[PDB]
């Protein structure tokens, strides 16, 4: 099954759309479940991925303008058990051990960060961590290396491929990380 | 002098020889250990692209051996070590038979070796795949239809991956398996698939195991 | 509807024009703020926050014209005078939590950019939100967001002197126990733990504070804070919580953070532990501690 993750869209408040390229890809009809780590902002971009999922995960983000958005959140999809949050709330925002301790307080194999805008993937200590980027390669001030990135799943079950989406010049340059369940 | 080149001789009596390996399933083994040997080796060097199929003198015996033969006797500076890694016994740029071209073809063989006693699930996908997509495949299906790794193989590129949402691995590794070959190959799978097809004229699993690779969405 | 389709075409027209002369760049800002930042209380409100980040962004553009311009740093100020005056226009627009974080995110920029007269620029932007926290920050809930987001934003920043670090190190630590509720407090004062490590400030040249008793002070006062917190459930999740925390600093070289505490610290919760009922939220926390149990294990 595919997992649609991504995040930081900052819309309107940054970025005025999603990368031509990428609104192309993403059409309804090839996505079961969606992992959105936030700053939407607004009901259109709710509305945008309620239509490509039946599944769909926000979570409340520094910017997002609804309040009923969840702060932390965790999902079991296939074997795995997936935590996701906006990311502003570890602190040192994005810090390794922070990252890992919210590992532990959740119990999960799979951890979705964001708010740095930076794609990362990884294994550490037998655990999986994830952070799409920015979908719409918007604004921050500490980085300025913007890739514009969302990520796919395929958790077959007991393992999960994890592409990445990038655009690189104007061309959608997709690489590739295969975890699986200790 | 020895003026004329073992190219194609060599790249004939492969033909022959993978013809032989149809049915001697000991024969074709052994083949393929000298075809891996040919791909892994570097046509860009001389020298060892013309080791490689020399150290496979015993092989080149076994079926053909007026391969790896000269008169060594009464010939000044032609000794016999200096033939086998010279521009005589194999021209580094013979226009036609061109170290390359004779990599480019040990691979097309080598798939068609393995694809020779390879499974119904194997043929139809090769048919199904496209020329990009049909490389990467051939890679996961390794090591039936050959060894194709970066590093088992010199050619032999990182397998790429589509923007299309579920994104197909595929390969762009002309420089081993190029357009061409592939789809030579391609002509062989149905060939293979469709003259399995006529011998068993009602129902059994092939025709269920068909209908399993080809309904797969 | 009518509120919607409008600040689209805010997002679109700065954008439009978009030139890669500076200069041209700013005008455009300017003469967008004229024409977009009018009609009432309706648009103002998410009409400017474009252009507030938007100014962030010409004003990093201004640090890439390092060399081609000399007026670059006294630009960087015209900018960031450019975002107060809108983003205030937001405050007088009644409004609390948007233009809170907007405040942030220039402070941060300025931070990062580094320009002349900017260390001034960073706190007046710092303590314009911390005053509109006080001032307009009620419903215990958000007020904890609107908290945590102040602590890792300041966290983050290096672009401080001691003398400017300081006092609004331990504003924080004021904010951090005038929360309503208790848990919210002992988390928060514990997240305030940080900001006397990690917490960035060009005192030697460019580096953490490494001041490892001063955590210790944030991280008891928790403890205190934990005790006070009446329901068990409660308890034994922020003492974990505080823990984990603990642990943390002493992977991070800290000798502040030793075993006795530790010791001390775990074998309360394992005790502790067996007093909840055998349920749903009491299945979680006793895995909360299995996972602190094997991740100290190996370490």
């Amino acid at each position: 099954m595919l997992v649609l993750v991504l995040g930081d869209l900052h819309i309107p408040h940054r970025c005025n759309s999603l990368p031509a390229k990428f609104k192309k890809l993403l059409v309804p009809g090839k996505i079961q479940h969606i992992l959105c780590t936030g700053n939407l902002c607004t009901k259109e971009s709710y509305d945008y991925l309620k239509t490509l999922a039946g599944d769909v995960h926000i979570v409340r983000g520094d910017f997002d303008e609804n309040l009923n958005y969840p702060e932390q959140k965790v999902v079991t999809v296939g074997q795995f058990k997936i935590g996701l949050i906006h990311g502003h709330q570890v602190i040192p925002w994005g810090d390794m051990a922070s990252l890992a301790l919210l590992q532990r307080q959740f119990d999960v194999d799979i951890l979705i960060s964001g708010h740095t805008h930076k794609f990362e993937a990884f294994e550490h200590e037998n655990k999986f961590y994830i952070n799409p980027g920015s979908a719409t390669g918007a604004y921050n001030a500490l980085e300025t290396n913007i890739i514009p990135s969302f990520v796919l799943m395929d958790i077959q079950a007991s393992t999960v491929v994890t592409y990445v989406y990038q655009l690189i010049g104007d061309d959608v340059k997709v690489e590739r990380i295969e975890y699986k369940k200790p | 002098y020895i003026r004329m080149a073992k190219n194609k001789e060599f790249f004939d009596a492969l033909e022959e020889i993978a013809e032989s390996a149809k049915n001697d399933e000991t024969l074709r083994n052994e083949l393929a250990k000298v075809l891996d040997d040919i791909l892994k080796t570097d046509p860009s060097d001389p020298e060892a692209f013309r080791k490689i199929v020399a150290e496979h003198q015993e092989f080149w015996d076994e079926h053909d051996p007026s391969l790896m033969e000269f008169n060594e006797g009464r010939f000044f500076g032609k000794s016999r070590k200096q033939y086998l890694k010279s521009d005589d016994f194999l021209n580094s740029t013979d226009p036609t038979y061109n170290f390359q071209k004779l990599h480019q073809f040990a691979a097309e063989q080598r798939v068609k070796l393995g694809l020779e006693k390879s499974d119904t699930d194997t043929l139809v996908a090769i048919l199904k795949n496209n020329p990009e997509e049909c490389r990467a495949y051939i890679e996961s299906k390794k090591p039936g239809l050959g060894n194709f790794s970066e590093g088992n193989v010199h050619g032999w590129l990182k397998e790429e991956y589509t923007p299309t949402i579920p994104p197909k691995a595929i390969n762009k590794s002309t420089g081993v398996l190029s357009d061409e070959a592939i789809k030579r190959i391609k002509e062989q799978a149905r060939d293979l698939l469709l003259l399995k097809l006529i011998n068993s004229s009602g129902n059994t699993q092939l025709l269920k195991d068909l209908r399993d690779a080809m309904s797969k969405p | 509807e009518d509120f919607a389709d409008e600040q689209s075409l805010v997002g679109r027209f700065i954008h439009l024009l978009r030139s890669e002369d500076p200069d041209q760049q700013y005008l455009i800002l300017n003469t967008a703020r004229k024409h977009f930042g009018a009609g009432g209380n309706q648009r103002i409100r998410f009409t400017l926050p474009p252009l507030v980040f938007a100014a962030y962004q010409l004003a990093f553009r201004y640090k890439e014209n390092s060399k081609v311009d000399d007026k670059w740093e006294k630009k960087c100020q015209k900018i960031f005078s450019f975002a107060h005056q809108t983003i205030s226009a937001l405050i007088k627009a009644e409004l609390a939590e948007l233009p809170l974080r907007l405040f942030l995110q220039g402070a941060l920029a300025a931070g990062e950019i580094g320009f002349e007269n900017h260390e001034t620029v960073a706190y007046e932007f710092m303590s314009q939100a911390f005053s509109l926290y006080e001032d307009e920050i009620s419903d215990s809930k958000a007020q904890l967001a609107a908290i945590t987001l102040i602590i890792g934003t300041f966290e983050r920043m290096k672009c401080f002197s001691e003398e400017n670090h300081e006092p609004l190190r331990t504003q924080c630590a004021l904010a951090a126990s005038k929360l309503l509720k208790k848990p919210d407090q002992g988390r928060a004062v514990s997240t305030c733990a940080h900001l006397f490590w990690s917490g960035r400030n060009t005192d030697k040249n460019g580096e953490e504070l490494h001041g490892g008793k001063r955590v210790m002070e944030c991280l008891k006062k928790a403890l205190k804070i934990a005790n006070q917190c009446m329901d068990p459930s409660l308890q034994v999740q922020l003492f974990i919580e505080i823990l984990n925390r603990y642990i943390y600093f002493y992977e991070k070289e800290n000798d502040a953070v030793t075993i006795q505490v530790l010791n001390q610290l775990i074998q309360k919760i394992r005790e502790d532990l067996p007093n909840l009922e055998s349920s749903e939220e009491t299945e979680q926390i006793n895995k909360h501690f299995h996972n602190t149990l094997e991740h100290l294990r190996l370490r």
